[PDB]
């Protein structure tokens, strides 16, 4: 006897997530591609550093 | 050199050498893996290393001795002692790991709280010290001093049929008989309480491939020895082959204790995995 | 009028399925054709963190890269030196069936919980317990420090809890997910923070306004691990599904899917690089793989454990990566 | 530079008195043997060991604590939870056994109780941990067996051709009790590679031979367990 | 989205024969395991029936044994339950349960009051 109030419930959080601007997926690709790039050099795990520099060796 | 006792040699080369082959493998999976430090794989790379030992250093003073030389009545004796020392390690570290698989299977709860790390290193040292101790005997107090170098000049049968043979072979045979019918047993109430006298032969087969391989190797030696003190009667090649089957045993252990277990063949498994 | 109710929420979640497939310009697959790949990575085991008795459930890096703490099955929290492997603290837990641990940025506090249905909070910085955060009707499957102050925690009943340490009372609860919340992770900005549920639904919360803001229903199986973007607009997710999914806060849409016919286990740990290039994922196969983050391709297996990985975590910078497994050994690749 | 071989040092002590201790732990840790316990609200779950030495109540599981025969036993009781039980469970995967406590007195809610059975058994983490069977409350099922007015032929038409195993030591009291140990068995029996089996005991509320069932079962288990790591089995 | 859609149901004649089928949207349906449960009024949920991924385990309570049947079909990704013998007590609502792990044997929570993976079910009302 309760749900009628839970399902309303849900339903409002629905239209929550309506009003939204939402961006293009390309926009979100080359945020994410650039965002890879710039930080490129700074990973070690993508270039690993040298012995000199890596302290676990 | 005589065709027999050069064929005898070489024998005992190759059966060294496949020894150190199957034994340091073994030896570096306990190694190298973090599954195998488990306490009752200590006795296992122990019994290893008493192999590895064995083929590199029993084995050649054994046959340094064979060559029949004439050096100091110590440097034979330092030689046999050693041989005695390493073979009577291999024997302790074996009826360990027995008396461990004992503990595992007739006393499953407390095999946790009985076997675990430091008390099986503290075993291990003890039968170690203990091997030292028990092979050191002839050069301390049982030497047989009347120098060509021969186990028998150096050593004497008595030591050999009644200190070693009759105090250090059957106590520790008959504990590992007595264990592994035990096991048997155990294992037999355990199938009949889930073709099943299939799995009990296969079971009472994998358990005799132990004790019938044990009593093949080293019964031979101890016989030849106790009809050589009790009452002396082709003495040509049966010592040798005598000593070639007790040796044989070296190489056996891995095929028959590591190389039948489960975490052992995974582990293995992995290893050429990972490399092809 | 409930099944109007019904049929008003089917069509608002329609029309909300013709939204996301609208902006759908293109795939980020197809668009990352022109960027070399990443291709082979191998890494190899530098320490191997050894002493757990139980199984190891979570783990989480510390923001020097150095100290890492590590929850055990048989009640202990301990603190390893990533660079010298000793220890430098083992706190005995009081409830040995502990899921969650977490380090706080500043490193004098870390969290705990699991079955016991509490967050214990213990002060390194002194070790015993300072409070224990009470009122969950659920496992603590996930905790994350926001300051020193307040810390997020997800339990088993649905709910999230954003609790303030000195008051120890629930600051801010979320009932959203339908399901038992598996794991959180904090956005960079620590304004946003993901969290995925036992469902196929994984939800978007804010630390002010208390509420969920954004909906992800992508994955189709229990969502067991999640992780934000270093940048903050993206998040991955993993699920039982052997199937890991690249979610953007801005798009509101799945980007990648990673998966692989051949890993057909459950995923438990999923994180980022430093750079986001790369996606270290534990499976149910007693390894990790870690796929490119734009290419969708295994890039290096990391498989020196003997069981199920259970946490995963990358330093602040990228410089190593740990894995620790239900085999009670942390293993440490770089 | 003499300040950080000193910090080194004492990080290396600090290390050594933390290895000294997890090492004390790890004896306590292997004395005792860990025991999950479920069951529905109907099962008398909360009271089915006896010989407890100590029960304490957490903020959300029920430890027991007994020592039989001079082994430890730390049941573990897990009730505070919700209905959904299918994550936590993999938390149990390292128990030494699992026990699972039916009330065979009911008919309705014995369906959801073999659905239960059937759940745990055919898990993928819980295959190589094994479920001790406890039927409890048998003098409910035998009063109600034996004024007949709820029969079984209802909920389960099988026991209108099933019979009582030639096997049973000790007539439509018998026959229902070893139906539903058959019952369950079946479905035990319905997986597994043989890493683990399934231990039915009858119990009741009163009975105290519980610790001892339990101890010949968990010894049982590990027996098996080291004959088939040595290939016995 | 995991979205479970069951059609037919109402009300049905005592002793007659009825069909219930079950749409899924969302996932691939051909590799979970699929099950059928029940709720009263007055009462919990009640599994009646299952079904494996390819159809080689199927099995039945014992309140409901041979006069139930369950299908499947992967190539439509549909569920298929057709009910005969019906009587008064057994009329419930029905909904489906879906594997929460992909080609697993082990179905947990498909009887917990608040299932995910579960539709909001069909009444099936029978009297005389
Ligand atoms: C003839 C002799 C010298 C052979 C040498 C034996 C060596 C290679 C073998 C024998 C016993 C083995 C050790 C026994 C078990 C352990 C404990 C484990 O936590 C680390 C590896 C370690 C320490 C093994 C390393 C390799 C080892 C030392
Ligand atoms: C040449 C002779 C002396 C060979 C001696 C055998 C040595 C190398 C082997 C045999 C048994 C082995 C030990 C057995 C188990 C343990 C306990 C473990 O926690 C540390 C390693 C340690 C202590 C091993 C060290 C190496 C060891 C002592
Ligand atoms: C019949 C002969 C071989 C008797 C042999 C007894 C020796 C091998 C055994 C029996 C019990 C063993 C001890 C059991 C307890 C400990 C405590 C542990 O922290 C160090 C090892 C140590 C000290 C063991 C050393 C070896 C030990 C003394
Ligand atoms: C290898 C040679 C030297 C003999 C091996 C010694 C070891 C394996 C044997 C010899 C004496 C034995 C111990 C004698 C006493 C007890 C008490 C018993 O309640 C538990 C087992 C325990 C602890 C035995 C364990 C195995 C044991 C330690
Ligand atoms: C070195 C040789 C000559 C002697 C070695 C004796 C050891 C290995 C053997 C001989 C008798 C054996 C014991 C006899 C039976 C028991 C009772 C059991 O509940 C625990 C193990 C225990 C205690 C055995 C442990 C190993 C044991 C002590
Ligand atoms: C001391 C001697 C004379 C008497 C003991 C004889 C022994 C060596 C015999 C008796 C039974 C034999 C075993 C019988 C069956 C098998 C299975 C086979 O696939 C491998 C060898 C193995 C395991 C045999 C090896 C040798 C064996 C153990
Ligand atoms: C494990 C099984 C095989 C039993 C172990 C004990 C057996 C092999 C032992 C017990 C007593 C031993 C015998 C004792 C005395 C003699 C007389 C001697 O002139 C030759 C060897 C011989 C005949 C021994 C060889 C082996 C022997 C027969
Ligand atoms: N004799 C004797 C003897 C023995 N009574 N026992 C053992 S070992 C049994 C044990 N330790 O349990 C061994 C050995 N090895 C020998 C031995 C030593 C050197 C040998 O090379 C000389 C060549 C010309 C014959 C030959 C044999």
């Amino acid at each position: 006897t309760a749900s009628i109030a839970q399902a309303r419930k849900l339903v409002e959080q629905l239209k929550m997530e309506a009003n939204i601007d939402r961006i293009k997926v390309s926009k979100a690709a080359a945020d994410l591609m650039a965002y890879c790039e710039a930080h490129a050099k700074e990973d070690p795990l993508l270039t690993p550093v040298p012995a000199s520099e890596n302290p676990f060796r | 050199l005589e065709t027999q006792d050069a064929l005898y040699v070489a024998l005992e080369l190759v059966i060294a050498a496949l020894s150190v082959a199957g034994n340091v493998l073994v030896c570096a999976a306990v190694g190298t893996a973090n599954t195998l430090q488990t306490p009752t794989n200590y006795f296992l790379v122990s019994l290893a290393a008493a192999d590895v030992a064995v083929g590199l250093f029993a084995i050649p003073f054994a046959i340094t001795i064979s060559l029949g030389f004439c050096t100091d009545f110590y440097g034979c004796l330092f030689l046999a002692c050693f041989v005695l020392v390493l073979t009577q390690s291999s024997i302790f570290s074996l009826l360990a790991v027995a008396v461990d698989r004992y503990l595992a299977i007739c006393v499953p709860l407390r095999y946790k709280s009985l076997v675990t790390g430091t008390r099986a290193r503290g075993v291990i040292a003890v039968l170690w010290v203990l091997a030292f101790g028990i092979g050191l005997t002839p050069f301390l107090g049982w030497n047989s001093k009347d120098v060509k170098c021969l186990f028998e000049n150096v050593v004497p049968m008595s030591y050999m049929v009644y200190f070693n043979f009759f105090g250090c072979v059957l106590p520790p045979l008959l504990i590992m008989l007595v264990i592994y019918i035990k096991i048997f047993l155990v294992a037999c109430r355990q199938l009949q309480r889930t073709t099943t006298l299939q799995r009990e032969i296969h079971a009472a087969k994998s358990l005799a491939m132990i004790v019938g391989i044990f009593a093949l190797c080293w019964l031979p030696v101890h016989a030849v020895n106790c009809v050589t003190l009790f009452q002396p009667a082709k003495p040509k090649w049966a010592m040798n082959m005598a000593i070639l089957l007790s040796h044989a045993n070296s190489v056996v252990n891995p095929i028959v204790y590591a190389y039948r277990n489960r975490d052992f063949r995974y582990t293995f498994h992995k290893i050429i995995s990972r490399y092809l | 009028e409930l099944d109007q109710l019904r049929q008003e929420a089917e069509q608002l979640k329609n029309q909300i399925r013709d939204a996301r497939k609208a902006c759908a310009d293109a795939t980020l697959s197809q668009i990352t054709n022109n960027i070399d790949p990443v291709g082979r990575i191998q890494m190899r085991t530098r320490r191997t963190l050894r002493g757990h008795l139980a199984k190891i459930y979570a783990m989480h890096w510390g923001t020097d890269s150095r100290l890492l703490v590590s929850a055990s099955q048989d009640g202990k929290l301990i603190i390893w030196d990533s660079y010298t492997t000793n220890k430098v603290h083992a706190i005995p837990l009081r409830s040995s069936w502990v899921m969650t641990c977490a380090y706080a940025p500043s490193g004098n506090y870390v969290a705990c919980g699991g079955l016991d249905n509490i967050c214990s909070i213990y002060n390194l910085k002194t070790v015993r317990v300072s409070r224990e955060l009470a009122g969950h009707t659920g496992y603590l499957s996930c905790c994350r420090f926001l300051d020193d102050n307040q810390i997020v925690t997800s339990s088993g009943d649905t709910t999230c809890a954003l609790w303030d340490i000195e008051t120890g009372q629930q600051t801010t609860t979320f009932t959203g997910h339908t399901g038992d919340v598996m794991s959180l992770s904090l956005a960079p900005d620590t304004r946003l923070f993901v969290s995925g549920a036992c469902d196929a639904s994984a939800k978007l919360w804010d630390v002010r306004e208390g509420m969920c803001r954004q909906t992800f229903t992508g994955h189709e199986s229990d969502i067991n691990a999640i992780c934000f973007f270093p940048n903050g607009n993206a998040f991955a997710t993993g699920s039982d599904d052997a199937t890991c999914r690249l979610f953007d806060l801005r798009a509101d849409q799945e980007l990648m899917t990673y998966s692989h016919d051949n890993i057909i286990c459950g995923i438990t740990s999923v994180s980022f690089s430093k750079s986001g290039r790369l996606l270290l994922a534990g499976y149910d196969d007693f390894n990790c793989n870690v796929w490119d983050a734009l290419k969708a391709d295994r890039a290096g297996v990391l498989a020196g454990h003997d069981n199920r990985v259970s946490c995963l975590g990358v330093t602040d910078d990228g410089m190593a990566v740990a894995t620790g497994s239900w085999d009670s050994f942390l293993k440490i690749w770089n | 530079t003499e300040d950080q071989r000193n910090e080194e040092k004492a990080q290396r002590e600090a290390n050594k008195m933390i290895e000294k201790q997890l090492q004390k732990d790890k004896q306590v840790y292997r004395a005792t043997h860990r025991l999950l316990l479920l069951g529905a609200d109907n099962s008398g779950k909360s009271t089915i060991v006896k010989q407890m030495r100590i029960y304490h109540v957490n903020s959300g599981i029920f430890e027991t604590k007994f020592q039989v025969d001079k082994v430890n036993f730390h049941m573990f009781d897990v009730g505070a939870q919700r209905d959904e039980r299918r994550k936590w469970i993999q938390c149990f995967n390292d128990v030494t056994a699992i026990i699972f406590v039916v009330d065979s007195s009911d008919y309705n809610r014995l369906q959801e109780a073999l659905n239960d059975f059937k759940s745990i058994w055919n898990n993928r983490w819980l295959r190589t941990i094994s479920v001790i069977l406890f039927l409890n409350k048998q003098d409910l099922l035998a009063e109600k067996v034996l004024a007949g007015k709820s029969k079984i032929e209802d909920y389960f038409p099988e026991f209108a051709r099933y019979t009582t195993p030639e096997d049973a030591t000790p007539p439509r009291v018998t026959r229902a009790k070893y139906f539903i140990r058959d019952e369950f068995l079946r479905i035990s029996t319905a997986s597994g590679d043989g890493r683990h089996y399934c231990y039915p005991h009858f119990t009741c509320s009163v009975d105290t031979e519980n610790a001892r069932r339990i101890f010949n079962d968990c010894r049982d288990i590990i027996q098996r367990m080291h004959l088939r790591q040595y290939e016995l089995l | 989205q995991v979205q479970l859609q069951e059609s037919g149901g109402g009300l049905v004649q005592p002793g007659g024969s009825l069909r219930l089928s079950c749409a899924a949207s969302g996932f691939t349906f051909s590799n979970y395991k699929m099950n059928w449960v029940r709720q009263a009024p007055g009462k919990g949920l009640e599994w009646v029936s299952d079904i494996s991924q390819s159809g080689a385990s199927i099995s039945y309570t014992g309140s409901v044994k041979g006069r139930f049947t369950i299908s499947r079909d992967n190539a439509k990704n549909t569920l298929y339950l057709q009910m005969n013998s019906l009587k008064p007590e057994d009329t419930a609502v029905y909904y489906c349960a879906r594997c929460p792990a992909p080609f697993t044997r082990d179905c947990f929570d498909v009887t917990s009051t608040t299932y995910a993976y579960r539709g909001q079910g069909t009444q099936v009302t029978v009297s005389s």
